[PDB]
């Protein structure tokens, strides 16, 4: 009437080369696509004997064989499987969008423990990515043999096969073109095996023209197996072992191992390990970050772990094998990028979980945070969220220690019942913060530091703000806070005005040089030292960021931290000073003590050097006039 | 200092590269390793790669013609760092209480707050985009960058002050708070805004906008420069006595705030507005050509 | 060919999904929050519609029975329709209870996926490889069979590293063939050399020479490192990037020494 | 046996699921590939009424509006481009694999310049991705106004004008899905919208409820908002370089990236090769704050086909170090895959990438002349320059000629090293250099002093970068470099002068000697070099390797403390001044008793010195401070 109703039609002639030609970007996947359905057809055996072994009379090995054929320029695949009857030649090997894998997982509904992959339909046409001509032989157990020739080129033919029977599958002859011949390499093809056949279920072999000449059956090319699909319980040492060490072709087995599976709507299975040594290549950036792979029924998809697992995380290796994921017409891309995210948080929970029970394990997890504190302080820079669990994992020598690190937890445990924070103190090497001037007055008032030695540890501490309720100070920045007893507080405060006069004279002295001159009960053995303020960079962190090759040198003006002048009182080097002020403030020599003595205390303290030829020259001066040379 | 051309595979010396010498054309190794200096133990220039490319050169020197060798009497850069590149950055502390705090008097450049605004009103239209809820965001819960770049962090007391915090978080002057804080009723976009309206006017001031003792009190300054009615322009979501607070005109926000610049004057006006429904969203504020 | 299952999954910490203005630091924490808390919403609503669609059902299934006393009691049918009214209205509303309840099972079919909702901890187990219990085994025993098939079966591997000369090659070979770096391999080369000077193959020898020692000087300081040489053999190539003309050319004095 | 021929076959009914849910995983291409259908119309238009006026009389103007209708939750696609006929919509619209473009392609023998965008046949099935049913509702000149309508569930369907006055082109309807309420939205269509029409040829325009004043005029606002804006952003690139002025060009720049400046330095390319491209290099007048955080995706090198946004690999189409230009490459001669999101064959963008970097080492060496902004360039991206320089050895030949630096002759003025090549003497046969920490420390040091005295020039270097730039640099325009720092620093000089240095080595042989044995295990080797002038010594680096700025850098930088490298890795060597005052004290004082504690204490306490002079830290500067403190009681009485 006012509507005309019409079927869907498809122009099978365009479909067809866009499908060999737009459909697919990677070409050696024709391999992966066709060893699949091979062992689909051989899942589809298997299944069937279970209900009728003497469907297995026409053969009883399940397996692929590959037999590259360089006289012909062509490769022919062997599969063992039930094999095609005509009607599904014309059916569904000639038909778009269509695989009767489907038909047998509806056969498979009545219960089965079979695992087939085809969704799609089109897996086959990939071969003509590389092939110019495919031909496919097959003798399905209730049919004849038959020949299915086809160039795709908008039709096919069938005509019953002569010579060479076939007890049951099908043979594919790949008529190979002529700049594909790459593919007739053995390096080439084990490539692609352990690309993406790593994990094959039936054992593919490569048969390859070797002493004598001859095709020799490679039957290892994919002898890897699946451990993650075994029941954990029943797994031993010694195979979690041989996986890790086949999965990362490291000697060396692993330092720990955990199986996880998750199930409902996202589900899957999975083994992470843990390294017992780091890669010389860890942190490269240009590294490619495949250390976990993703597999969708043993199948290889991709291994990007740059979101799959977290960076300071990019150590552990591993296996995820999921049941069902949305995979795109193209399986080497997955839809929703988000399931990937939720994976990871689920790995994220488990490796913390296993990083705990390693921390138990008190020898083993020295030996693993030695190799990945880095990694650890990473987490604790980047993550957030984690931080508090990674901050338990967290260790340093400290004053009551040897060279035994010790966790954050235990300083607490040793925290007096007066102390509410944490003293630490950090630097380049253990013996310069532990000749420190800042820690002898702690260490005289009783107390434990923690010592940090590495140059990662700015940017830890920047972000360990509080611990178990426990607030932290540096010995090196102001308003170090040590027990003040009354009477020692009145004592310090007539200093104070003892040494007024002498703190401003210094100050007059040294007015673009020091931002405060004091007194302070930091000290002990130093007659001064400098100190940091709250504000900004420490001399550790200054010196530090001015490696850095690329940072903005003008962000300096929101990070140079004051400078102060402690001064300790309780020398005579600073009593004289004081007499000396009394004596003759303006007394140049004096003053000049002054400047030697702040550049001696600055420098001794870890801070920049204005000018080091200056200031040795000053010393040479002095030593002239020791050697009496002038 | 042999001109480099190609590349070498990766291993010992890291990515070696491969150069030819700019005199007599011989290949060579681009080989390197990265290059520190002394250590705990003193200075230097721990043994020795500045001999080690020495050998590799003393190699060269012997012709053993089976020497693949480190290029120049240096141990050159030809991707350094071990060998291995990686990166590793500093979080910005710098608070805006720091920023004003380093900032100059009354009458701070407008333009600057300008960019400023702007850039916090993106971010806010993003946090009403994502429904983020934090009327209890404070000037201090404000980064500006090095760079000059508002970033917004602690998204309400729900997930904030997991660690040692303020005892009157609530009590001390809440001039940053809006009305409807101050009403105790909820969060919205013009909450937000009056918040920082007032934050806005404190960076033109280096010094708080309003400053009273109570809520009543608080509003009792607010009403000062915004203007204030009886109880006939006060919402629903009111626990303060509305009503009794005796009306009074509002002080041209362009004269009591230093360098505010009348079309900054009109938008923040309107973010002070005590009724929330005649005040302005993020993203017209945003777009307003004031910004 | 339908994949809109996941469609809607929620990811509070979608680093996909930031602002050049917002610290995320803190916001996907706001968004963890926001979902608890919506799920605590939803959840307190559902128990409470069950609680009154429950309440409502009882009510009206105690007035049913009441409507059949008041059928059977004498007289009683004027109470009976006054009841059945009252039971009608409670029906009604345990039914809209339960469209209440239908509405949140609507709901749940328009809830965002999430690490909560997507799945469960189907299977978890750890296990720390410490171990494989102090112990030792005779060099000289295992010498006796793996010298004599090791070699043979890497025979040419063997030789393949005899015949590479850049150090990182070096490195990298043995980093793919680790299972190469033992006193076995180093053994083989010199008896290499030996059959190459009786071949009149002395570049080949001197080459192999070479690479003896590279092996030799693995095995060298792992002994005085009391370390695995494979899992020290990276840092042969390290020191040899690293030490002194003299001193390096001094520890190829040691070398040759040790071989 | 009997050999039978059949064609192959095609199970619709799962090929459709398929072209839905499987080709595509980003929906937003929903509008775009809507977009590109209707510019394609509005091309065969163009097309037809280029050699055909009168194809114009049902109307001449050529645009894409868009209109949402919440209210309906669908949208409304209006296309005023040539349409489709009947047979059209059912043939081509209602085929798998059908386009008519494909036609035009083989019928416009004459329309060389007609470029139709795209030729699969399939994604106007990407419709439903977000929407539940499509109706397209066409007249072509040729035809009636029919409305083709399915919601892809194996059929579709065809029916007769309804009325609606459409007389070109076609009304698409767009009946979106519950969840995909999002597309209605200003913002969201906005989004999607500025990232894949961002070039279409013809306007598109958006017609959305405008946000207004109450409708109480008293006060009100305009109704509806005409966003047109869409497409104020043209291509120029396609246009003559020659005809091409800043103008326009500037502001192009600053509508390529929110940047309200123009440009510092930019370069058209024209490729008219087999990869037929053009593109525009643009380079910032200043780095931008996250220039070096590499953490972050790139961006700004974008790849258009057909002047429609389709990647934006920056890791393909340029170099690292190249990160801070940039540009549109735009070509209308790539392979994309059945999704066009991505581009077949990376080996394409590999070739594309050599030749666009060819241009931007042109556009440097343009710059160079223009020393002003060059300068400007230079610091801007002084480092990017230096990291080409350190990673990108094919171009160093053209990259180290951009090097520009402070030196002993030019000051503060920055200069070429092929200005301080042409500038060398006839004796200066090698580049003289000095890093450090900083100019002023590198400029009163110890070991440019002779060399100032030598006549030699003197590069001051600074950066962390450039002290990789100088392990890398050893030689321009053939003279090699040599570091002041080094041993070795063989100064032209008169021989007679080097028998005096080898008398004074005699001189004070014993004193190095004893030196040596007093610096046991704290330095190598203590030895005489007339480097030093003013300094009774200095510890001087090695030829090779380790220098004295470099630990600096790479101890605190590298996150990987390769502790074998770390103490694998730096000799000492102590140099001494044999005409210093001191030096010549030492030596009587050697002489009077080599066991005289109180002389070795001195030696140690300039060693410790030298080190510092030199720029290398102590193994203990408070044992260091404490010799001061002790020599400073001393000096006080106490
Ligand atoms: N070894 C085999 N034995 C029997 N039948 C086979 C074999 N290999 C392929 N087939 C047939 O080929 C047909 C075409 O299916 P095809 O493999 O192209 O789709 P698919 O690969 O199953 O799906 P996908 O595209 O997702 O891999 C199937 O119906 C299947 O029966
Ligand atoms: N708005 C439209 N106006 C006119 N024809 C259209 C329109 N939308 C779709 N078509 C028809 O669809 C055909 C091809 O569209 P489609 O987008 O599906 O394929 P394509 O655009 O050629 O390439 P791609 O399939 O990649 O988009 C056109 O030739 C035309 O017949
Ligand atoms: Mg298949
Ligand atoms: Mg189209």
């Amino acid at each position: 009437e006012e509507v005309e109703t019409f079927a869907f039609q498809a122009e099978i002639a365009q479909l067809m080369s866009l499908i060999i030609n737009t459909f697919y970007s990677n070409k050696e996947i024709f391999l992966r696509e066709l060893i699949s359905n091979a062992s689909d057809a051989l899942d589809k055996i298997r299944y069937e004997s279970l209900t009728d072994p003497s469907k297995l009379d026409s053969g009883k090995e399940l397996k692929i064989d590959i037999i590259p054929n360089p006289q012909e320029r062509t490769l022919t695949l062997v599969d063992t499987g039930i094999g095609m009857t005509k009607a599904d030649l014309i059916n569904n090997l000639g038909t778009i969008a269509k695989s009767g894998t489907k038909a047998f997982m509806e056969a498979l509904q009545a219960g089965a423990d079979i695992s087939m992959i085809g969704q799609f339909g089109v897996g086959f046409y990939s071969a003509y990515l590389v092939a110019e001509k495919v031909v496919v032989i097959t003798k399905h157990n209730d049919d004849e043999q038959y020949a299915w020739e086809s160039s795709a080129g908008g039709s096919f033919t069938v005509r019953a096969d002569h010579g060479e029977p076939i007890g049951r599958g099908t043979k594919v002859i790949l008529h190979l073109k002529e700049d594909q011949t790459e593919y007739l390499e053995e390096r080439r093809v084990k490539e692609v095996v352990k690309k993406h056949s790593q994990f094959i279920g039936y054992p593919i072999t490569l048969y390859l023209e070797k002493e004598k000449e001859k095709y020799i059956d490679q039957e290892e090319l994919n002898k890897t197996k699946p451990i993650w699909t075994r029941n954990p319980d029943d797994i031993t040492q010694e195979e979690y072992g041989e996986f890790y060490k086949s999965l990362t072709n490291d000697w060396e087995d692993h330092l720990a191992v955990k199986h996880f599976s998750v199930e409902g709507q996202l589900e899957f299975r999975a083994l992470l390990f843990i390294p017992r040594r780091a890669p010389f290549d860890l942190f490269e950036n240009k590294k490619k970050k495949n250390n976990i792979k993703l597999y969708v029924r043993r199948v290889f998809i991709m291994d990007s772990c740059d979101e799959l697992i977290p960076e300071y995380l990019n150590f552990i290796r591993g296996v995820v094998d999921s049941e069902d994921l949305p995979l795109n017409i193209s399986r080497e891309m997955l839809q929703q990028s988000k399931i990937l995210k939720v994976i990871r948080k689920n790995i994220v929970k488990k490796c913390l979980e296993l990083f705990s029970e390693l921390a138990e394990d008190k020898e083993n997890y020295k030996k693993f945070y030695e190799a990945f504190s880095k990694n650890l302080k990473l987490g604790i820079h980047e993550d957030s969220t984690n931080r508090r669990r990674l901050s338990e994992l967290l260790r340093y020598h400290t004053s009551q220690s040897g060279d035994e690190m010790t966790s954050l937890s235990e300083y607490v445990s040793r925290m007096k019942e007066t102390q509410k924070s944490i003293y630490y103190i950090t630097g380049e090497s253990k013996e310069q913060v532990a000749n420190s001037a800042f820690v002898e007055r702690v260490r005289k008032r009783g107390f434990e530091v923690v010592y940090m030695t590495e140059p990662i540890d700015e940017y830890c501490v920047q972000q360990l703000k509080e611990f178990d309720g426990k607030s932290l100070v540096s010995v090196t920045k102001e308003g170090l806070e040590l027990p003040e007893d009354e009477e020692e507080k009145k004592k310090m405060e007539e200093s104070k005005a003892k040494f007024e006069n002498l703190c401003k004279l210094m100050k007059e002295i040294l007015d673009k040089k020091v931002e405060k001159v004091t007194i302070s009960n930091r000290l002990v053995s130093s007659p001064c030292c400098i100190v940091t303020s709250t504000y900004g960079w420490t001399a550790n962190m200054e010196r530090i960021m001015k490696a850095q090759a690329l940072r903005d040198n003008s962000t300096m003006g929101y990070m140079m931290a004051k400078k102060h002048l402690e001064i300790n009182p309780d020398h005579p080097i600073v009593e004289t000073l004081r007499q000396k002020a009394e004596a003759d403030k303006n007394d140049k020599a004096v003053k000049d003590l002054v400047v030697l003595l702040f550049e001696t205390a600055l420098l001794s303290s870890g801070f920049s050097l204005e000018d080091p030829q200056t200031h040795s020259n000053r010393i040479y001066r002095m030593i002239k006039l020791g050697l009496g040379i002038d | 200092r042999y001109e480099p051309v190609a590349e070498i595979g990766v291993g010992a010396y890291g990515t070696v590269y491969k150069a030819r010498d700019p005199h007599s054309g011989h290949f060579v190794a681009l080989k390197s390793v990265r290059v520190p200096n002394g250590g705990g133990g003193g200075g230097g220039l721990p043994i020795s790669t500045v001999r080690e490319v020495a050998l590799l050169r003393r190699l060269e020197a012997f012709e053993h013609p089976n020497v693949v060798r480190l290029m120049d009497v240096c141990a050159t850069s030809r991707t350094d760092r071990e060998i291995k590149v990686t990166l590793v950055f500093e979080h910005v502390d710098q608070d805006l209480r720091t920023y004003l705090d380093k900032a100059p008097p009354p009458g701070l450049p407008a333009e600057t707050i300008k960019d400023l605004m702007r850039q916090f009103l993106r971010g806010l239209d993003f946090l009403h985009a994502n429904c983020i809820v934090h009327r209890d965001l404070k000037p201090e819960n404000i980064l500006v960058t090095s760079g000059g770049t508002v970033k917004l962090a602690d998204f309400g007391l729900a997930r904030i002050y997991s660690y040692q915090m303020a005892l009157t978080p609530v009590v001390v002057t809440l001039w940053y708070r809006a009305p409807e804080v101050l009403l105790q009723s909820t969060y919205a976009t013009p909450v937000d805004m009056w918040s920082v309206g007032c934050i806005f006017a404190e960076m033109f001031r280096r010094k708080p906008l309003f400053c009273g003792n109570s809520e009543a009190d608080q509003l009792g300054k607010i009403f000062d420069l915004i203007g204030l009615p009886p109880e006939d322009d006060w919402p629903r979501d009111v626990s303060l006595p509305r009503g009794a607070f005796p009306p009074r005109g509002p002080r041209p926000v362009q004269s009591v705030v230093p360098e505010m610049e009348e079309s900054g004057a009109q938008l923040l006006l309107e973010m002070l507005t005590f009724n929330p429904h005649k005040r302005i969203s993020a993203f017209r504020a945003l777009q307003h050509s004031y910004l | 060919v339908d994949y809109s299952v996941w469609d809607h999954i929620e990811v509070s910490d979608d680093e996909d999904e930031t602002h050049p203005n917002i610290d995320t630091a803190s916001l996907f924490r706001w968004r963890h929050q926001a979902r608890v808390e919506r799920m605590e919403q939803f959840q307190k609503e559902k128990e409470e519609l069950d609680r009154g669609c429950r309440e409502c059902k009882r009510k009206v299934a105690e007035c049913q029975r009441k409507l059949k006393e008041l059928e059977v009691a004498e007289g009683g049918k004027a109470e009976l329709e006054r009841l059945q009214a009252e039971a009608q209205q409670l029906r009604k509303e345990e039914r809209s209870w339960e469209q209440k309840l239908e509405e949140m099972r609507k709901k749940e079919k328009s809830m965002p996926w999430n690490v909560d909702t997507l799945s469960k901890d189907g299977f978890s187990k750890s296990m720390v490889n410490t171990k494989p219990e102090k112990t030792e085994e005779d060099s000289e025993e295992v010498r006796e069979q793996k010298h004599k098939t090791f070699v043979e079966k890497y025979e040419k591997q063997i030789k393949h590293f005899g015949m590479l000369r850049r150090w990182d090659d070096s490195q990298k070979y043995l980093s793919d063939n680790v299972h190469l770096v033992c006193e076995e391999t180093a053994n083989y080369l010199v008896i290499w050399c030996i059959d190459l000077e009786v071949e009149e193959k002395c570049a080949l020898m001197e080459q192999v020479a070479h690479q003896t020692i590279v092996m030799q000087f693995i095995l060298e300081l792992a002994k005085s490192l009391k370390v695995d040489p494979r899992a020290c053999f990276r840092q042969f190539f390290t020191k040899i990037k690293t030490a002194d003309r003299q001193y390096m050319e001094g520890f190829n004095d040691e070398l040759e020494a040790f071989k």
